[PDB]
């Protein structure tokens, strides 16, 4: 029983695709041309955190909006302090290659992930002594290649074997996995409401997972190549995707369509990383052309550019109180933007 | 005034306004990009801060010595003086260079431990300080201060000489033959020869141990093209000094030492085509 | 007050970045790759350091990666070289093993990545070649080629192959080695390429190239 | 066996998250909308603010 069954499936999907475009009653361009525009932003260059020998990967700010956690190929993870230029501690890696980086919201643990198939939680209280190992958390065949924390205590991590998994800290094992993309999964988002995260992955498709359940509440799909990066919008009702067919689309949990798709004729490089602003109005993309694009989230027009670097950006952070927007780049500088 | 020197102010303004946009562009190129901040960029650097002071300041210094308005000896004296501060540090620079492309030929695989940027910097401001020394003995005292006074109390007049300033008569061709010229003009010529030999000598080996030839040739011929130009550009003037100097009775006309002179200001012209554009990053940064 | 401590920590980072500045990393990619780890091996990614003669190699095993290698592959610019591994024996086994190892080839060559980084090609297990080649021929592979059973020749037209398969001309280079059973020949060579890409590399940073 | 219990899978899922509804699209825009006026205020970055609260002056 697999050929009747794929047509079952396919009418099924067809069936879906009905009833999106039958909830679509019109365009958000039509019902959104009556917003006042942005106009243009340009932002001034505020830091210059220049303690990198190799290219940064990732990075991530805290809570408090003053630390942010920095990872680069040399083996080193700088925890930043971007009001003095600080650096608070500086780690060394076991694995050089590290494609990931997660501070806990509470500002006591640093995660990281890399090539080497095993995320890494280090503790940075530590009243022996410094900085050092407390757990490593290794039970996937692939790189990981976003990792997040839902508190002090357990770590959803995404990876390249086509799996997201929810790790207990306290324990070492898995406590759920989550199973069912079919290509890398490269980046997952969490919702402030921490109990639904998104997670984009090489296969076009976004996929919803709810965390104490463990299944695809909903899957979108609506891109011609693979996902690179995927960011909430604040509230948590939506979330924009980023693609290497240099489109960024936002998508909608409620109506379960794509609302709206940035897309300029004068683009061809890839979105490497996207994220949001506090009031969800500026959509800020990274790329792969040396620059950034801030974009109007809602009139789908492009606010400003952010042209400070010298090689491609690889991460893309925002502040929690959205004071400031911290690009990091191949060039071993984190501009920081306000 | 004349029809010569207005040709040699012309050749001159030339000089200096295709220089410095050249110079300008390098330390530019250099300084919005974070890949050029080597050690062998930072002495194109020192060249191209020492030749953008050249062609920004001794074109019009040398256009004023030779228009000669008629001043006092020790004006005359500070107003002549930066011309040898510069060009000295301009044959440092070059030197320095060299030496640098030496190194990273004869201890290849250890050399970004031996030459760091701070020792890269530490050598090039000995390089600048040997030059302000090289430039200001003239001040400190051995001049033609002597002769010019013997002559004004000859004539009668008493207090500071009142002179026509032209370079010839206020500064010792002794000071300018011997110690310039022997002492740190002609060691650098010498010494970069050598080292080039040197450096083609060891790629030659590496090399062999037609597609090689070829590749042997161009490296040759740009060899060849820096010392031929560094050799054509200083020596001419020099030369003119030094049978000055030997034989006073040896006639020459004006012409020929205008000629040596913006020879001498066209090597600061000629060097940023020959050290800059050559590398295939700062072609790179240049064409983005 | 804080300064201090940011102070101390650029000094160790510097301290680490001249230390780690000085090892020369190396790619492997492959058959014949276990030959080569263990041959070397004096002292997710498989990572191995041996010191020869004044230099630090870190060899990098990709190996144990069952992902895209679109992916993972930009992280691994700025090697100094992409050792290859090619069993010269799979011309017959399986499409063809052969064919599958130049598709790779071609694509690592003609890789936007590395457009500068040089590859240092080993052709391996040449025993079993040499005796193969009087077992079987040629015909299999290559339609084009004519002396048809001798180690010489099927050697050199293998070699010839890959390297013609390098579409960018002069801007990097490939060196073949056969591999020896004799001890301190496979290092010497990985050792001479090695020091060739550095000198090509001073040369070329100079302009006089 | 293994492939009709993918697609088994994969089937299953896919009439469980159609089982869903969903609402129309000019009300949640409406509502992302009204979200984007609300919080309006306080982002730095869409209203600029002098160097008075600006830590980064
Ligand atoms: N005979 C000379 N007449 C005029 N200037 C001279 C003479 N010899 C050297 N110079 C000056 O010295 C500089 C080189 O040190 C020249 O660029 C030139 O300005």
């Amino acid at each position: 029983e697999l050929d009747q069954l794929r047509q079952e499936a396919e009418q099924l999907k067809n069936q879906i695709r009905d009833a999106r475009k039958a909830c679509a009653d019109a365009t958000l361009s039509q019902i959104t041309n009556n917003i006042d525009p942005v106009g243009r932003i340009q932002m001034r260059t505020r830091r210059t955190l220049r303690g990198h020998l190799a290219k940064i990967y990732a990075m991530h700010w805290g809570t408090d909006s003053r630390l942010l956690v920095s990872a680069s190929q040399d083996g080193k993870l700088i925890i930043w302090d971007s009001y003095t230029t600080n650096k608070v501690h500086a780690i060394p890696l076991r694995s050089s290659w590290v494609m990931t980086c997660a501070y806990a919201p509470s500002g006591n643990y640093v995660a990281c992930g890399g090539l080497d198939n095993i995320c890494s939680i280090y503790n940075l209280k530590t009243r022996e002594g410094n900085v050092r190992v407390s757990r490593e958390l290794a039970g996937h065949t692939g790189y990981l290649s976003c990792c997040r924390f839902l508190d002090d205590n357990q770590i959803v991590t995404s990876s390249g074997d086509t799996t997201c998994a929810l790790w207990d800290i306290e324990t070492g094992q898995q406590t759920t996995t989550f199973t069912g993309h079919t290509g890398d999964v490269m980046s997952l988002s969490l919702a402030p409401d921490t109990r639904l995260f998104v997670s984009g992955a090489c296969d076009a498709s976004a996929k919803l997972w709810d965390v104490r359940e463990g299944m695809c509440r909903q899957t979108f799909t609506g891109h011609e190549s693979d996902i690179n990066a995927i960011c909430f919008f604040p509230n948590g009702n939506a979330f924009a995707t980023g693609s290497d067919d240099a489109t960024c689309r936002l998508f909608d949990l409620r109506a379960d369509q794509e609302l709206m798709t940035y897309s300029h004729d004068n683009i061809i490089c890839g979105i490497t990383s996207v994220s949001f602003s506090k009031s969800g109005r500026l959509l800020l993309a990274g790329y792969d052309d040396f620059n950034c694009n801030v974009w109007d989230a809602l009139k789908a027009d492009r606010a400003g550019v952010l042209a400070g670097h010298d090689n491609r950006v690889s991460c893309l952070g925002v502040t929690d109180d959205g004071m400031a927007v911290a690009t990091g780049s191949w060039d071993s500088f984190l501009k920081i933007w306000n | 005034i004349s029809a010569f020197q207005a040709a040699y102010i012309g050749i001159e303004v030339l000089i200096a306004l295709v220089s410095v946009p050249g110079n300008v562009l390098v330390i530019w190129a250099v300084k919005v990009n974070q890949a050029l901040r080597d050690a062998t960029f930072c002495f194109i650097v020192s060249l191209a801060v020492a030749d953008v002071a050249v062609g920004a300041l001794v074109i019009p210094l040398a256009i004023l010595i030779n228009i000669g308005p008629q001043t006092y000896f020790h004006t005359c004296l500070m107003v002549a003086c930066p011309v040898l501060i510069l060009t000295q540090s301009s044959i440092l620079a070059l030197l320095a260079i060299a030496v640098d492309r030496y190194l990273r030929v004869k201890i290849p695989l250890r050399y970004k431990m031996v030459v760091t940027p701070r020792r890269a910097a530490v050598a090039i401001a000995g390089c600048w300080i040997l030059s302000f020394v090289v430039g200001l003995t003239p001040m400190f005292g051995w001049n033609n201060l002597s002769a010019v006074e013997r002559a004004w109390a000859a004539n009668g007049s008493m207090g500071e000489p009142v002179i026509k300033c032209e370079f010839e008569k206020v500064i010792s061709m002794e000071y300018m033959v011997y110690f310039n010229f022997f002492v740190w003009v002609l060691p650098p010529l010498l010494l970069m020869v050598l080292i080039y030999l040197e450096v083609f000598y060891l790629i030659r080996k590496q090399l062999n141990k037609q597609k090689y030839y070829g590749k042997e040739l161009k490296i040759a011929k740009s060899l060849a093209l820096i010392l031929f130009l560094f050799a054509l550009s200083w020596l001419p003037l020099h030369i003119l000094n030094c049978i000055t100097l030997f034989c006073p009775s040896c006639h020459k006309p004006s012409i020929l030492t205008y000629i040596a002179i913006f020879l001498t200001h066209g090597n600061s012209a000629m060097n940023p085509i020959v050290y800059a554009f050559r590398i295939q990053k700062f072609r790179v940064t240049f064409l983005k | 007050a804080a300064a201090e401590r940011s102070k101390m920590i650029d000094k160790n980072l510097r301290e680490d970045g001249e230390k780690a500045a000085r090892e020369v990393k190396l790619l492997l990619l492959g058959s014949g790759k276990n030959t080569i780890v263990k041959q070397m091996k004096i002292i997710g990614i498989v990572e191995t350091h041996f010191t020869f003669k004044d230099l630090h190699f870190k060899m990098f095993d990709v190996g144990a990666q069952r992902s895209e290698r679109k992916k993972w592959i930009h992280c691994f610019e700025g090697v100094t070289a992409i050792i290859f591994c090619v069993a010269l024996s799979a011309y017959d086994l399986v499409m063809n093993r052969m064919h599958a190892s130049m598709k790779l080839f071609d694509s690592i060559c003609n890789n936007k990545w590395f457009t500068d980084t040089s590859i240092i090609l080993f052709l391996n297990k040449k025993d079993l070649f040499e005796e193969k080649i009087t077992h079987s021929p040629l015909t299999i592979c290559f339609p084009e080629y004519t002396g048809a059973n001798k180690y010489d020749e099927a050697a050199s037209y293998i070699q010839s192959k890959f390297e013609d398969l390098n579409k960018r001309k002069d801007t990097k280079e490939i060196y073949t080695h056969f591999t020896c059973s004799t001890d301190t020949k496979n290092v010497q060579f990985v050792f001479d390429a090695v020091t060739d890409v550095i000198i090509k590399n001073n040369l070329k940073d100079c302009g006089l190239f | 066996t293994a492939s009709i219990a993918q697609a088994r899978k994969l089937v299953e899922q896919l009439k469980m998250e159609a089982n869903i509804d969903r609402i129309k699209v000019s009300k949640a825009a409406a509502d992302l909308m009204a979200y984007c006026e609300a919080h309006a205020k306080e982002d730095p970055l869409l209203t600029p603010v002098p160097a008075s609260e600006n830590p980064f002056r």
